[PDB]
Protein backbone atom coordinates (compact mmCIF):
# COMPACT_ATOMS: atom_id res chain seq x y z
CA UNK A 1 0.00 0.00 0.00
CA UNK A 2 2.99 2.35 0.03
CA UNK A 3 2.53 2.54 -4.07
CA UNK A 4 -1.47 3.42 -3.44
CA UNK A 5 -1.58 5.47 -0.58
CA UNK A 6 0.43 7.99 -2.33
CA UNK A 7 -1.48 7.96 -5.26
CA UNK A 8 -4.81 8.34 -2.92
CA UNK A 9 -3.07 11.34 -1.04
CA UNK A 10 -2.10 13.23 -4.53
CA UNK A 11 -5.70 13.37 -4.75
CA UNK A 12 -7.24 15.31 -1.93
CA UNK A 13 -11.20 14.15 -2.56
CA UNK A 14 -10.66 10.37 -3.16
CA UNK A 15 -11.40 8.90 0.62
CA UNK A 16 -10.41 5.61 1.83
CA UNK A 17 -12.89 4.28 4.10
CA UNK A 18 -11.40 1.00 5.14
CA UNK A 19 -10.99 -2.39 3.98
CA UNK A 20 -9.71 -6.14 5.00
CA UNK A 21 -5.44 -7.29 4.46
CA UNK A 22 -5.05 -10.74 4.53
CA UNK A 23 -8.54 -11.52 6.97
CA UNK A 24 -8.16 -8.36 9.26
CA UNK A 25 -10.00 -5.43 8.66
CA UNK A 26 -8.40 -2.53 9.28
CA UNK A 27 -9.54 1.23 9.13
CA UNK A 28 -7.54 4.23 7.02
CA UNK A 29 -5.33 4.72 10.30
CA UNK A 30 -4.75 0.72 10.12
CA UNK A 31 -3.77 1.17 6.70
CA UNK A 32 -1.73 4.01 7.71
CA UNK A 33 0.19 1.93 10.39
CA UNK A 34 0.60 -0.77 7.85
CA UNK A 35 2.03 1.15 4.77
CA UNK A 36 4.84 2.57 7.08
CA UNK A 37 4.98 -1.13 8.51
CA UNK A 38 8.10 -3.18 6.89
CA UNK A 39 7.92 -6.17 5.17
CA UNK A 40 7.69 -9.90 6.03
CA UNK A 41 12.15 -10.26 5.27
CA UNK A 42 12.61 -7.41 7.43
CA UNK A 43 10.06 -7.57 10.15
CA UNK A 44 10.69 -11.60 10.55
CA UNK A 45 14.60 -10.48 10.35
CA UNK A 46 13.95 -8.41 13.23
CA UNK A 47 12.45 -11.02 14.98
CA UNK A 48 15.28 -13.52 15.56
CA UNK A 49 17.26 -10.24 16.80
CA UNK A 50 14.89 -9.45 19.24
CA UNK A 51 14.64 -12.58 20.44
CA UNK A 52 18.34 -13.31 21.03
CA UNK A 53 18.30 -9.98 22.03
CA UNK A 54 18.49 -11.44 25.68
CA UNK A 55 21.32 -13.65 25.06
CA UNK A 56 23.21 -10.69 23.63
CA UNK A 57 22.54 -8.28 26.24
CA UNK A 58 23.66 -10.92 29.26
CA UNK A 59 27.02 -11.24 27.11
CA UNK A 60 27.76 -7.72 26.80
CA UNK A 61 26.83 -6.61 30.20
CA UNK A 62 29.16 -9.45 31.47
CA UNK A 63 32.17 -8.62 28.79
CA UNK A 64 31.58 -5.03 29.84
CA UNK A 65 32.77 -5.50 33.34
CA UNK A 66 36.51 -5.29 31.69
CA UNK A 67 35.33 -2.80 29.76
CA UNK A 68 34.66 -0.26 32.60
CA UNK A 69 37.90 -0.66 33.57
CA UNK A 70 39.51 0.42 29.95
CA UNK A 71 37.42 3.52 29.79
CA UNK A 72 38.27 4.36 32.83
CA UNK A 73 41.80 3.94 31.63
CA UNK A 74 41.60 5.73 28.58
CA UNK A 75 39.45 8.32 30.28
CA UNK A 76 42.83 8.91 32.58
CA UNK A 77 45.10 9.36 29.44
CA UNK A 78 42.08 11.63 27.77
CA UNK A 79 42.47 13.69 31.24
CA UNK A 80 46.56 13.96 31.21
CA UNK B 1 -24.54 18.39 -7.48
CA UNK B 2 -25.72 20.03 -10.31
CA UNK B 3 -27.66 22.41 -8.42
CA UNK B 4 -24.29 23.63 -7.18
CA UNK B 5 -22.78 24.00 -10.18
CA UNK B 6 -25.02 26.80 -11.77
CA UNK B 7 -24.67 28.79 -8.50
CA UNK B 8 -21.02 29.94 -8.90
CA UNK B 9 -19.08 27.89 -6.55
CA UNK B 10 -16.13 30.41 -6.99
CA UNK B 11 -16.72 32.24 -3.99
CA UNK B 12 -15.81 29.47 -1.80
CA UNK B 13 -12.86 28.95 -0.44
CA UNK B 14 -11.82 25.49 1.74
CA UNK B 15 -14.26 22.77 2.34
CA UNK B 16 -13.08 20.07 4.40
CA UNK B 17 -15.09 16.54 5.39
CA UNK B 18 -14.85 14.95 8.61
CA UNK B 19 -16.63 11.65 9.08
CA UNK B 20 -16.75 8.12 10.57
CA UNK B 21 -17.45 5.44 7.46
CA UNK B 22 -18.07 2.60 10.25
CA UNK B 23 -20.83 4.35 11.81
CA UNK B 24 -24.42 4.38 11.09
CA UNK B 25 -25.47 8.29 10.73
CA UNK B 26 -22.59 8.92 8.04
CA UNK B 27 -24.45 7.99 5.10
CA UNK B 28 -26.04 11.46 4.75
CA UNK B 29 -22.59 12.84 5.16
CA UNK B 30 -21.28 10.50 2.45
CA UNK B 31 -23.60 11.93 -0.26
CA UNK B 32 -23.05 15.31 0.68
CA UNK B 33 -18.93 14.53 0.33
CA UNK B 34 -20.17 13.46 -3.20
CA UNK B 35 -22.03 16.05 -4.67
CA UNK B 36 -19.43 18.90 -3.56
CA UNK B 37 -17.13 16.62 -5.16
CA UNK B 38 -18.22 16.22 -8.69
CA UNK B 39 -16.26 17.37 -11.29
CA UNK B 40 -18.88 19.90 -12.24
CA UNK B 41 -18.12 21.31 -8.96
CA UNK B 42 -14.62 20.90 -9.19
CA UNK B 43 -14.30 23.12 -12.30
CA UNK B 44 -15.29 26.59 -10.59
CA UNK B 45 -11.82 27.65 -8.80
CA UNK B 46 -8.89 26.00 -9.20
CA UNK B 47 -7.27 26.95 -5.73
CA UNK B 48 -10.50 25.22 -3.84
CA UNK B 49 -9.10 22.41 -1.43
CA UNK B 50 -11.90 19.69 -0.49
CA UNK B 51 -10.60 17.70 2.34
CA UNK B 52 -11.79 13.89 2.96
CA UNK B 53 -10.90 13.75 6.33
CA UNK B 54 -11.56 9.58 7.68
CA UNK B 55 -11.93 8.50 11.33
CA UNK B 56 -12.98 5.16 13.03
CA UNK B 57 -14.09 6.42 16.57
CA UNK B 58 -14.47 10.18 16.26
CA UNK B 59 -18.36 9.57 16.73
CA UNK B 60 -19.03 13.20 14.73
CA UNK B 61 -20.43 13.24 10.67
CA UNK B 62 -19.46 16.61 10.36
CA UNK B 63 -18.63 19.31 7.65
CA UNK B 64 -16.88 22.83 7.89
CA UNK B 65 -16.86 25.46 5.15
CA UNK B 66 -15.20 28.87 4.59
CA UNK B 67 -16.86 31.55 2.21
CA UNK B 68 -14.89 34.50 0.65
CA UNK B 69 -16.43 37.09 2.87
CA UNK B 70 -14.75 35.18 5.66
CA UNK B 71 -17.80 33.40 7.38
CA UNK B 72 -17.26 29.62 9.33
CA UNK B 73 -20.05 27.35 8.14
CA UNK B 74 -19.80 24.46 10.31
CA UNK B 75 -22.82 21.19 10.14
CA UNK B 76 -22.91 18.58 12.11
CA UNK B 77 -24.65 16.45 9.39
CA UNK B 78 -25.86 13.28 11.73
CA UNK B 79 -29.59 13.70 11.40
CA UNK B 80 -29.91 15.65 8.66
CA UNK B 81 -30.79 14.58 5.50
CA UNK B 82 -28.56 14.65 2.37
CA UNK B 83 -31.00 17.70 0.93
CA UNK B 84 -31.21 19.88 3.76
CA UNK B 85 -27.20 19.72 3.75
CA UNK B 86 -26.79 21.03 0.01
CA UNK B 87 -30.18 23.33 0.43
CA UNK B 88 -28.46 25.66 3.20
CA UNK B 89 -25.11 25.29 1.34
CA UNK B 90 -26.86 26.50 -1.63
CA UNK B 91 -28.78 29.11 0.56
CA UNK B 92 -25.66 30.65 1.95
CA UNK B 93 -23.85 31.08 -1.23
CA UNK B 94 -26.03 33.85 -2.32
CA UNK B 95 -26.43 35.99 0.60
CA UNK B 96 -22.68 36.35 1.46
CA UNK B 97 -21.95 37.23 -2.77
CA UNK C 1 -18.19 -17.07 11.12
CA UNK C 2 -17.22 -13.43 11.39
CA UNK C 3 -14.37 -11.02 11.12
CA UNK C 4 -13.17 -8.61 14.08
CA UNK C 5 -14.55 -5.44 15.04
CA UNK C 6 -11.55 -3.02 13.44
CA UNK C 7 -10.78 -1.49 16.57
CA UNK C 8 -9.81 2.45 16.18
CA UNK C 9 -6.63 4.58 17.73
CA UNK C 10 -8.86 6.63 19.49
CA UNK C 11 -9.22 4.04 22.23
CA UNK C 12 -6.54 1.56 21.19
CA UNK C 13 -5.88 -0.75 24.29
CA UNK C 14 -7.15 -4.69 23.28
CA UNK C 15 -4.07 -6.61 21.72
CA UNK C 16 -4.97 -9.87 20.34
CA UNK C 17 -5.26 -12.74 22.95
CA UNK C 18 -3.13 -15.27 20.26
CA UNK C 19 0.25 -12.86 20.65
CA UNK C 20 -0.72 -13.05 24.36
CA UNK C 21 -1.12 -16.94 24.77
CA UNK C 22 2.41 -17.07 22.88
CA UNK C 23 4.29 -14.74 24.46
CA UNK C 24 3.03 -16.94 27.64
CA UNK C 25 3.94 -20.19 25.53
CA UNK C 26 7.14 -18.99 24.90
CA UNK C 27 8.78 -17.83 28.56
CA UNK C 28 7.68 -21.29 29.55
CA UNK C 29 10.04 -23.06 27.86
CA UNK C 30 13.83 -23.36 28.94
CA UNK C 31 17.38 -21.66 27.47
CA UNK C 32 17.77 -25.04 26.66
CA UNK C 33 15.18 -24.41 24.15
CA UNK C 34 15.34 -20.96 23.41
CA UNK C 35 18.64 -22.21 21.43
CA UNK C 36 16.38 -24.73 19.73
CA UNK C 37 13.89 -22.45 19.03
CA UNK C 38 16.37 -19.76 17.77
CA UNK C 39 17.66 -22.28 15.41
CA UNK C 40 15.08 -23.26 13.88
CA UNK C 41 13.65 -20.10 13.20
CA UNK C 42 17.18 -18.83 11.22
CA UNK C 43 17.48 -21.90 9.38
CA UNK C 44 13.78 -21.32 8.71
CA UNK C 45 14.13 -17.40 8.16
CA UNK D 1 7.87 -24.97 18.48
CA UNK D 2 7.32 -25.85 15.32
CA UNK D 3 3.50 -24.54 15.21
CA UNK D 4 4.84 -21.35 16.20
CA UNK D 5 6.85 -21.12 13.11
CA UNK D 6 4.33 -22.01 10.85
CA UNK D 7 1.62 -19.61 12.99
CA UNK D 8 4.48 -16.82 12.50
CA UNK D 9 4.31 -17.13 8.57
CA UNK D 10 0.94 -17.25 8.50
CA UNK D 11 0.45 -14.27 10.44
CA UNK D 12 0.07 -10.47 8.49
CA UNK D 13 2.42 -7.82 8.86
CA UNK D 14 0.43 -6.22 11.54
CA UNK D 15 0.06 -9.32 14.01
CA UNK D 16 3.49 -10.14 13.54
CA UNK D 17 4.45 -6.59 14.52
CA UNK D 18 1.98 -6.47 17.25
CA UNK D 19 3.50 -9.68 18.41
CA UNK D 20 7.23 -8.05 18.34
CA UNK D 21 6.03 -4.29 20.14
CA UNK D 22 4.28 -6.66 22.89
CA UNK D 23 7.47 -8.96 22.96
CA UNK D 24 9.26 -5.55 23.24
CA UNK D 25 7.10 -4.39 26.24
CA UNK D 26 7.23 -7.79 27.71
CA UNK D 27 10.68 -8.52 27.66
CA UNK E 1 31.36 -22.40 35.37
CA UNK E 2 29.93 -25.63 34.00
CA UNK E 3 27.21 -26.05 36.62
CA UNK E 4 26.58 -22.41 36.51
CA UNK E 5 25.73 -22.68 32.86
CA UNK E 6 23.65 -25.18 33.44
CA UNK E 7 21.62 -23.75 36.25
CA UNK E 8 20.96 -20.69 33.83
CA UNK E 9 19.77 -22.87 31.23
CA UNK E 10 17.43 -24.39 33.74
CA UNK E 11 15.57 -21.18 33.76
CA UNK E 12 12.84 -19.48 32.05
CA UNK E 13 12.77 -16.29 29.64
CA UNK E 14 10.61 -14.29 32.99
CA UNK E 15 13.22 -15.14 35.23
CA UNK E 16 15.83 -15.07 33.21
CA UNK E 17 15.03 -11.41 31.88
CA UNK E 18 14.41 -10.31 36.24
CA UNK E 19 18.16 -11.69 36.45
CA UNK E 20 19.45 -9.19 33.74
CA UNK E 21 17.55 -6.01 35.21
CA UNK E 22 19.89 -7.20 38.87
CA UNK E 23 22.95 -6.92 36.68
CA UNK E 24 22.15 -4.10 35.12
CA UNK E 25 20.85 -2.40 38.64
CA UNK E 26 24.36 -3.66 39.89
CA UNK E 27 26.59 -3.49 37.07
CA UNK F 1 18.48 -15.80 40.07
CA UNK F 2 19.88 -14.45 43.48
CA UNK F 3 22.05 -17.40 44.11
CA UNK F 4 23.26 -17.29 40.79
CA UNK F 5 24.16 -13.66 41.27
CA UNK F 6 26.33 -15.43 44.58
CA UNK F 7 28.08 -18.08 42.60
CA UNK F 8 29.18 -16.22 40.00
CA UNK F 9 30.48 -13.22 42.34
CA UNK F 10 33.22 -16.07 44.09
CA UNK F 11 34.59 -16.54 40.46
CA UNK F 12 37.86 -15.20 39.26
CA UNK F 13 38.30 -12.69 36.08
CA UNK F 14 39.67 -15.61 34.10
CA UNK F 15 37.12 -17.44 34.57
CA UNK F 16 34.58 -14.53 34.26
CA UNK F 17 36.12 -14.71 30.94
CA UNK F 18 36.29 -18.36 30.53
CA UNK F 19 32.41 -19.01 31.01
CA UNK F 20 31.64 -15.60 28.65
CA UNK F 21 33.59 -17.74 26.08
CA UNK F 22 31.03 -20.81 26.80
CA UNK F 23 28.05 -18.80 26.65
CA UNK F 24 29.18 -17.48 22.97
CA UNK F 25 30.77 -20.79 22.56
CA UNK F 26 26.95 -22.63 23.25
CA UNK F 27 24.25 -20.19 22.31
CA UNK F 28 25.90 -17.04 20.39
CA UNK G 1 53.09 -3.82 34.56
CA UNK G 2 52.53 -7.63 34.79
CA UNK G 3 52.64 -7.92 38.12
CA UNK G 4 49.38 -5.37 37.95
CA UNK G 5 47.89 -7.40 35.39
CA UNK G 6 47.87 -10.59 37.43
CA UNK G 7 46.69 -9.06 40.51
CA UNK G 8 43.45 -7.84 38.79
CA UNK G 9 42.83 -11.18 37.22
CA UNK G 10 42.78 -12.44 40.71
CA UNK G 11 40.07 -10.89 41.92
CA UNK G 12 36.40 -11.54 42.02
CA UNK G 13 33.98 -9.51 40.54
CA UNK G 14 32.83 -7.82 43.41
CA UNK G 15 36.25 -6.75 44.60
CA UNK G 16 36.49 -5.21 40.99
CA UNK G 17 33.12 -3.85 41.28
CA UNK G 18 34.35 -1.96 44.14
CA UNK G 19 37.62 -0.86 42.42
CA UNK G 20 35.94 0.63 39.13
CA UNK G 21 33.35 2.44 41.97
CA UNK G 22 36.65 4.22 43.20
CA UNK G 23 38.03 5.06 39.61
CA UNK G 24 34.66 6.23 38.87
CA UNK G 25 34.81 8.92 41.59
CA UNK G 26 38.48 9.65 40.41
CA UNK H 1 42.30 -2.68 46.36
CA UNK H 2 43.57 -0.11 47.30
CA UNK H 3 47.05 -1.07 46.26
CA UNK H 4 45.73 -1.32 42.86
CA UNK H 5 44.13 2.32 43.00
CA UNK H 6 47.84 3.98 43.57
CA UNK H 7 49.52 1.62 41.34
CA UNK H 8 47.41 2.64 38.16
CA UNK H 9 47.12 6.32 38.89
CA UNK H 10 51.10 6.14 40.05
CA UNK H 11 51.62 4.98 35.77
CA UNK H 12 52.01 7.11 33.06
CA UNK H 13 50.09 7.43 29.79
CA UNK H 14 52.15 5.20 27.62
CA UNK H 15 51.89 2.30 30.32
CA UNK H 16 48.37 3.00 31.38
CA UNK H 17 47.65 2.82 27.32
CA UNK H 18 49.89 -0.45 27.39
CA UNK H 19 47.74 -1.77 30.59
CA UNK H 20 44.24 -1.64 27.96
CA UNK H 21 46.05 -3.27 25.08
CA UNK H 22 46.77 -6.50 27.31
CA UNK H 23 43.45 -6.36 29.06
CA UNK H 24 41.68 -6.81 25.46
CA UNK H 25 43.97 -9.63 24.78
CA UNK H 26 44.20 -10.74 27.94
CA UNK H 27 40.01 -10.97 28.02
Amino acid sequence: VKEMVRILKGIPFLPLLGGCIDDTILSRQGFINYSKLPSLALVQGELVGGLTFLTAQTYSMLQHQPRQLTALLDQYVKQQ
Amino acid sequence: AAALARLGLRAVKQVRVQFCPFEKNVESTRTFLQAVSSEKVRCTNLNCSVIADVRHDGSEPCVDVLFGDGHRLIMRGAHLTAQEMLTAFASHIQARG
Amino acid sequence: EALAGAPLDNAPKEYPPKIQQLVQDIASLTLLEISDLNELLKKTL
